[PDB]
């Protein structure tokens, strides 16, 4: 849960009120394709 | 309990149309609050308008001694 | 004396209240150790890594591996931990350089609104300022600032001067005010009536010049006087 | 007077590794430099939020001007907000606006500031209607309503002159000092390096920033500096090696880019700290202080809001 990483990333069970930088998203990737000459 | 400002995306929190002073900054003039969570545009102040008038004046008559703290 | 005597007393009572409820009010203190103590737990922290080595215990790599490589490892370990303490020396250094700008502004403040009384306006608390107290505190100072602030305000009209037998009458200390009657001068900041006489009052020119003069008399102490 | 500079964020792993997922994993054993970099920044970010905040926020009332705009002969229709443009600011303010000046998102980014420029407007238009309509008292307590020309007359029995030389001479004064605006406006708007101080701390920002990203395409004596070629072409125990330079070198360039960052911020909080004591001593009160606040004798001074600083008239 974004509480827990709130958690792990502050190294304590316990957080006070305001707002914490986690972590980073990135979409991923769907398939992949190939193109090559003739 | 979608939103969306200049920052970013705002999920779980709600707009309000009202008003109060800013307790969780988001930014963009945007702060949250817990009463639920609610998000909101903080307020500058409370509005105050001053009776100016070509000959008129305002003279104190009482005073009060105030005790500030500086650390 | 006494409603002031009064006044600081609840004042001063009312400070160490505050004091003893809110617990943030000595946050600017408490940040100081709370930074410097988890800076220097990094430190610690960067001892345990292994910097792109094949293992973070030193002794080991000794024991584990022939020279040729070890060394290479061993090199590695050394830019690490050296580059890490390089920057928390940097790091103490700015925050060294931030504390001692903010001990000098203590220092003025002590200086000035403590031995003295100073007229820069919200230097030394909010209104204007009477007096100051120091009192000490783990790893820095609170000062406890007196100042006088007015209230009950009234409305009154005004007159820049007084024309009175062609010559025009200016207040040498104080304001002219009129209740809707009669015409008064007072003190500035606080509502003290008086009548109004030639030795409170200057003369200079004509009353044809200036703009919003009023008529009114301007009574004379020495008449009575040398009636008798 | 600047006050504040920009907000700025970096990401540690898009910016040192590539879109390649086995570089993160080599980085996860270099340590926790990403943890130190973050907090460096936020810190940054919230000095920037504090000096607005104790720049600007030092009423806590918002006056309005009176709607008849009448002050025995003064004329500041050039220092008001005008309703007329949808921005509701002066016109010095549009012109300073004006007169100060790509989107590569390689993982750095860049916060908004937390107080937009309306609301710095309405804290520089409040400060305004305040000054002119209340004197000095609204920075002690009540705001107490007093004449225009007894305000003009007390701050000159302030300099040590007399009342009636201003109440004989008001005509006058008043047309100087609308003159003296008029002619403000103009030198503002026809010299190029008045405004130098804040178009230099912009160029200084964005000159680092494109340094840190022009730097990402050095070899650093790698045989390339594409460290998906270099993944695809050799032994990885030596691609290891390769991988090793590249990432010291990067982690070199990001921790003095973080220096600077701080050294600058550092010094923009001074200037800031002295620019909020001119607003508590100048604007809000008449100052003794000899060329504090203008060269000559002080009489007052209004404030005006600027991109990442504030501009006193003296
Ligand atoms: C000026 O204000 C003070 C307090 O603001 C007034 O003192 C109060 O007077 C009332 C009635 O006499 C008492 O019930 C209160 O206990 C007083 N306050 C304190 C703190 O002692 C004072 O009367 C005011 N002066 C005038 C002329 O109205
Ligand atoms: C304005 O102030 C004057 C001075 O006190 C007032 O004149 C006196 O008021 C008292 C109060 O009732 C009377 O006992 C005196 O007889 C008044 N003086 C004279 C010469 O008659 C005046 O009344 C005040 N005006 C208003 C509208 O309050
Ligand atoms: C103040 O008193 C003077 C003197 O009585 C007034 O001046 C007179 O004004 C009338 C009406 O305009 C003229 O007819 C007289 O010739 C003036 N005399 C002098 C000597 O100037 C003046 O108008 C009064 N002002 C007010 C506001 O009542
Ligand atoms: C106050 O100053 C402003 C500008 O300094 C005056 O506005 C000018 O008014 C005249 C006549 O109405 C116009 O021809 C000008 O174009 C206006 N100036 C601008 C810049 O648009 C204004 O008249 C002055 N007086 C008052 C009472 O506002
Ligand atoms: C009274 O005030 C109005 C508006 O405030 C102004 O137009 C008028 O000139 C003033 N009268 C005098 C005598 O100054």
């Amino acid at each position: 849960d974004p509480l827990s990483e709130t958690k792990c990333t502050l190294k304590s069970f316990t957080v006070e009120k305001g707002i914490y930088q986690t972590s980073n998203f990135r979409v991923q990737p769907t398939e992949s394709i190939v193109r090559f000459p003739n | 309990n979608v939103f969306q400002t200049r920052a970013g995306c705002l999920i779980g929190a709600e707009y309000v149309n009202n008003s109060y002073e800013c307790d969780i900054p988001i930014g963009a003039g945007i702060c949250a609050s817990y009463q639920s969570i609610i998000a909101y545009t903080m307020s500058l102040g409370a509005e105050n308008s001053v009776a100016y008038s070509n000959n008129s004046i305002a003279i104190p008559t009482n005073f009060t001694i105030s005790v500030t703290t500086e650390i | 004396q006494k409603l002031i005597a009064n006044q600081f007393n609840s004042a001063i009572g009312k400070i160490q209240d505050s004091l003893s409820s809110t617990p943030s009010a000595l946050g600017k203190l408490q940040d100081v150790v709370n930074h410097n103590a988890q800076a220097l737990n990094t430190l610690v922290k960067q001892l345990s890594s292994k910097f792109g080595a094949i293992s973070s215990v030193l002794n080991d790599i000794f024991s584990r591996l022939d020279p040729p490589e070890a060394e290479v490892q061993i090199d590695r370990l050394i830019t690490g931990r050296l580059q890490s303490l390089q920057t928390y020396v940097t790091q103490q250094l700015i925050r060294a350089a931030e504390i001692r700008a903010s001990a000098n502004l203590a220092a003025t403040k002590m200086s000035e609104c403590v031995l003295g009384q100073s007229k820069r306006v919200d230097f030394c608390g909010k209104g204007y300022h009477l007096m100051s107290f120091p009192q000490s505190a783990p790893h820095g100072v609170v000062f406890l600032h007196v100042t006088y602030v007015p209230a009950q305000e009234k409305n009154f009209t005004t007159a820049p001067a007084i024309c009175h037998d062609g010559k025009a009458h200016f207040p040498r200390e104080g304001v002219f005010v009129s209740n809707g009657t009669h015409w008064f001068v007072t003190q500035r900041n606080f509502y003290e009536p008086q009548i109004i006489t030639t030795d409170n009052t200057f003369v200079s020119g004509n009353c044809d010049v200036v703009i919003g003069i009023v008529n009114n008399t301007v009574y004379d102490p020495l008449q009575p006087e040398l009636d008798s | 007077l600047p006050v504040s500079m920009t907000k700025t964020s970096v990401d540690c792993t898009m910016y040192i590794c590539g879109d390649s997922t086995e570089c993160s994993n080599l980085l996860l054993q270099y340590g926790s430099f990403c943890t130190q970099l973050k907090r460096a920044l936020t810190g940054i970010a919230v000095e920037q939020d504090k000096n607005t905040q104790e720049v600007f926020a030092q009423v806590k009332q918002i006056y309005k001007t009176p709607p008849i705009k009448y002050f025995g002969g003064f004329n500041f229709s050039q220092i008001l907000p005008d309703p007329s443009k949808p921005s509701k600011r002066s016109p010095i303010e549009d012109l300073l606006f004006n007169k100060v000046t790509a989107q590569k998102f390689k993982g750095l980014t860049v916060l908004p500031p937390l107080l937009t420029d309306e609301m710095i407007a309405q804290y520089t238009s409040a400060l305004l209607a305040g000054t002119i309509t209340s004197g000095w008292t609204f920075g002690a307590g009540p705001a107490l309503q007093i004449p225009f020309p007894m305000q003009m007359a007390y701050r000159f029995n302030g300099i040590g002159v007399t009342q009636n030389v201003l109440y004989e001479n008001q005509k006058l004064i008043a047309n100087q000092f609308n003159s003296a605006i008029g002619k403000i406006q103009d030198s503002l708007s026809s010299t190029p390096s008045a405004l130098g101080k804040l178009q230099d701390v912009v160029n200084h920002n964005a000159q680092a920033l494109n340094t840190l990203v022009k730097q990402l395409s050095s070899k650093f004596g790698a045989i390339s500096s594409v460290l998906n070629d270099i993944f695809s072409r050799l032994d990885p125990p030596e691609a290891e090696v390769q991988i090793d330079r590249l990432i010291t070198g990067r982690l070199q360039s990001l921790q003095t880019y973080v220096t600077q960052q701080l050294i600058r911020a550092a010094e923009i909080r001074a200037s800031a700290n002295l620019a909020a004591t001119k607003m508590s001593e100048c604007v809000l009160g008449q100052s003794k202080r000899v060329d504090f606040c203008g060269k000559g004798y002080h009489l007052m001074s209004f404030p005006q809001s600027a991109p990442h600083g504030v501009v006193f008239l003296h």
